[PDB]
């Protein structure tokens, strides 16, 4: 399995340790703000298409940093990847990591979202107002 | 006046070190002054840039007889059937590392048929051009859905046009 | 997108050698068929001193001659047409080309029809003592 | 995970000039969607230089509208023989909410340079 828990660690803090299953995705109860052309609205899924890997410390006790890994269609890979390459700059950017890797004989691409935060603004000011 | 033949079509902006260019336009205005270029030691050439180059705007119409002039006229093909056979090809363009360019996609004709192949252009490269395989999606216009499903399953180059000489060698034969 | 490159006046002279397979038979043919030549080589720029090596990293030059790329400099590299190089493209592309003042209207017909001599490094004829 | 609209905004040409009274009958594009009030306009698309007013007759006829245009965003889209000069003119004043809609319809229908 590690090579992948491996080959995610990229270049920095290999201190991982994947508070997720083993290489599916996970499941989680979080707060959108959803609109698309038929739902709508300020509301809790349960979401799921990412696998999330705690980042850990030195002393190997953990600490609030995470890498999210999400995995989604070829050619959206692409939009993803020409928008963040015009715009690596300005610094309110996390830095994303993009790959393709292959899981049985796929070859299923990866996006990963680097030492983000286990929550979201979202949750805050959801979680106050209601 | 520039063309779009032989238009580079790959993003990178950095000119090239004009003894990479084979030129005037593409060098960097790092070597134009008044007119000239003058070699600069203040930089060593680059040997890493891998961008396809347009094929378009060609307007062949030299003046020999040692070839006929391929292109017939009016007549010249109106008096010459047992050899009208369709001609129109689909194309499309790439997606991250360049854009800008046409290549083929499915190749129709008048006999019943409509070949696939994979997209592959003339990269260039600090020794000349490699013939290489590039990324590719169809234009983003709507009608272009029936499109998708061609990308992924083309063919290259070689058995393409073994078989296409082919379908030559047995429907135009006769 | 990415970067302008050809003229326009000479896209027939281009597509004479993007569409041939016999292209330097056929390129000297145009050149002698009845058009202008191909209006776009890199001119350089030196001291001109040096001996006649054209074929070199920093212009080295005469007097007389004068230096165009090296690159710019091979049709068959020119058109980004395939190449009958055994392995497998063309060398003058990465240096300088310092043609004698004579025959330095054009450098592609050069390039093909002579080609560096092993004794002086020169164009053979401008000049060498080969015999 | 939050997508904001697909789009049905049309495209029809009509009548714009530099002044109240130089708008000639045809010769802009307009971009608009058809609310509650009639095909209410949103933006202008042109090749002319600029053009700050444009005309166009009512929603039953009755009038034609003295609508004023933007300093135009410049761009450049492609026809068969090369590059060609367009202008985008928004309605002045027209917030961001239309002025993305209008760029997303357009710049999917146009591929720029
Ligand atoms: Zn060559
Ligand atoms: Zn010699």
């Amino acid at each position: 399995a590690q090579s992948f828990l491996n080959r995610v660690c990229g270049v920095s803090a290999a201190r991982l340790t994947p508070c997720g299953t083993g290489t599916s995705t996970d499941v989680v109860y979080r707060a959108f703000d959803i609109y698309n052309d038929k739902v709508a609205g300020f509301a809790k899924f349960l979401k799921t298409n990412c696998c999330r890997f705690q980042e850990k410390d030195e002393d190997d006790n953990l600490i609030d940093s995470y890498f999210v890994v999400k995995r989604h269609t070829f050619s959206n890979y692409q939009h993803e990847e020409t928008i963040y390459n015009l715009l690596k700059d300005c610094p309110a950017v996390a830095k994303h990591d993009f790959f393709k890797f292959r899981i049985d004989g796929d070859m299923v691409p990866h996006i990963s979202r680097q030492r983000l935060t286990k929550y979201t603004m979202a949750d805050l000011v959801y979680a106050l107002r209601h | 006046n520039v063309t779009g033949l032989f238009k580079d079509c790959s993003k990178v902006i950095t000119g090239l070190h004009p003894t990479q260019a084979p030129t005037h336009l593409s060098v960097d205005t790092k070597f134009k002054t008044e007119g000239l270029c003058v070699d600069i030691p203040g930089i060593p050439k680059d040997m890493t840039y891998r961008r396809l180059i347009s094929m378009m705007g060609f307007k062949m119409n030299y003046q020999v007889n040692g070839y006929p002039n391929m292109f017939i006229t009016r007549e010249e093909a109106i008096r010459h059937v047992r050899a009208w056979i369709g001609f129109d090809v689909e194309g499309c363009h790439a997606t991250r590392e360049a854009v800008g360019t046409n290549l083929p996609l499915q190749l129709g004709f008048s006999t019943g048929v409509n070949l696939v192949a994979v997209p592959t252009g003339y990269v260039d490269t600090p020794n000349n051009t490699d013939f290489s395989r590039v990324s590719a999606k169809p234009p983003p216009g709507d009608q272009f859905k029936h499109l998708i499903p061609l990308m992924y399953k083309g063919l290259p180059w070689n058995v393409v046009r073994i078989k296409i000489v082919q379908m030559l060698s047995d429907t135009l034969k006769n | 997108a990415g970067n302008a490159t050809e003229v326009p006046a000479n896209s027939t002279v281009l597509s004479f050698c993007a569409f041939a397979v016999d292209a330097a038979k056929a390129y000297k043919d145009y050149l002698a068929s009845g058009g202008q030549p191909i209006t776009n080589c890199v001119k350089m720029l030196c001291t001109h001193t040096g001996t006649g090596q054209a074929i070199t990293v920093t212009p080295e030059a005469n007097m007389d001659q004068e230096s165009f790329g090296g690159a710019s400099c091979c049709l068959y590299c020119r058109c980004h047409i395939d190449h009958p190089n055994p392995k497998g493209f063309c060398d003058l592309k990465g240096k300088y080309v310092q043609i004698p003042t004579t025959c330095a209207n054009d450098p592609v017909g050069f390039t093909l029809k002579n080609t560096v001599c092993t004794v002086c490094g020169m164009w053979k004829g401008y000049g060498c003592s080969c015999d | 995970n939050n997508e904001l609209s697909p789009v049905a905004l049309r495209q029809m040409s009509c009548a714009a000039g530099t002044t109240q009274t130089a708008c000639t009958d045809d010769n802009a594009l307009a971009y608009y969607n058809t609310t509650k009030g009639g095909r209410f306009v949103l933006a202008l698309l042109s090749d002319l230089q600029d053009l700050k007013w444009a005309r166009f007759p009512k929603s039953d006829g009755t009038g034609t509208i003295y609508t004023e245009l933007e300093p135009p965003c410049r761009f450049v889209t492609d026809t068969p023989k090369g590059p060609k000069v367009k202008y985008l003119y928004f309605i002045k004043g027209l917030n961001n909410l239309n002025r993305g809609m209008v760029l997303g319809s357009l710049a999917a229908t146009v591929r720029l340079q």
